[PDB]
């Protein structure tokens, strides 16, 4: 979160 | 190197823009809340992921919001019902989010690794997407002769993304939310609400532009006329 991430990654951490 | 083009799924503003949004530019696109900016930017996302004959570059996407906007699930939405597997599309999508201007500034240069890391690959980094792009410069610099150095630290980070642009063959997206400050985009496009929930885009100061207007709708495939 400080950097980038994969966007299902993120899609997966905001779940 | 030739100029690629990415199709923002309308036709019209594609027609508008020459055929797409040019790599080696910066384009900003700015307007009111609710004007399609950000509609823009998630269907571009997907768009430049396909080939060119669908009118992408098949091409790898970054990031970069300073508000929260990003929606996973609408770029799935916009992919699905174009034909493509949404979960594929969002493994191509690299993001973060700038906590503050300087943080911004930082992500620009880690964005450059990613860029290096993928340039010779079958999917290079094509689109560079910065939301909102001078909200924390506005925030944080304020007040009385807060405009020189906001405006002097806007244009390096311009500059910055204007080189990433031109090494690295990528269209800059930016957007923002609505003269008389400096601008250092390569194309300005101005958006607004039209009637029957269309949307209206017009080129700012580009006498290179074959005068007009285009008409868009913002639906479940993203952008489309």
């Amino acid at each position: 979160l400080g950097t980038f991430m994969r966007a299902d990654e993120y899609l997966k951490k905001r779940a | 190197a030739t100029i690629g083009r990415i199709s923002t799924g309308s036709k019209s503003l594609d027609k508008l823009l020459g055929g797409g949004i040019e790599t080696q530019a910066i384009t900003e696109v700015f307007g009111e809340f609710g004007s399609g900016k950000t509609q823009l930017a998630h269907t571009l996302a997907v768009m430049v992921q396909l080939p060119p004959e669908e009118g992408g570059l098949n091409g790898s996407v970054m990031w970069i919001d300073t508000e929260n906007t990003f929606r996973p699930e609408r770029i799935r939405e916009i992919a699905q019902n174009r034909g493509l597997d949404p979960d594929e599309v969002l493994k191509h999508i690299a993001y973060a989010r700038a906590f503050n201007s300087n943080h911004q500034m930082l992500l620009v240069q880690q964005a450059e690794d990613m860029i290096k890391e993928l340039l010779n690959t079958d999917r290079p980094v094509k689109l560079l997407i910065v939301d909102s792009l001078t909200s924390h410069f506005r925030s944080e610099y304020i007040g009385r002769g807060a405009l020189a150095e906001r405006q002097q630290k806007l244009a390096k980070h311009l500059a910055d993304l204007h080189r990433l642009a031109n090494l690295y063959d990528i269209a800059v997206f930016v957007t923002n939310q609505v003269h008389i400050l400096a601008h250092s985009a390569t194309l300005r496009v101005y958006l607004r609400k039209g009637k029957g929930g269309k949307r209206i885009a017009r080129l700012i100061d580009a006498p290179h532009l074959p005068e007009g207007e285009a008409v868009f709708s913002i639906t479940e495939k993203g952008i489309e006329d």
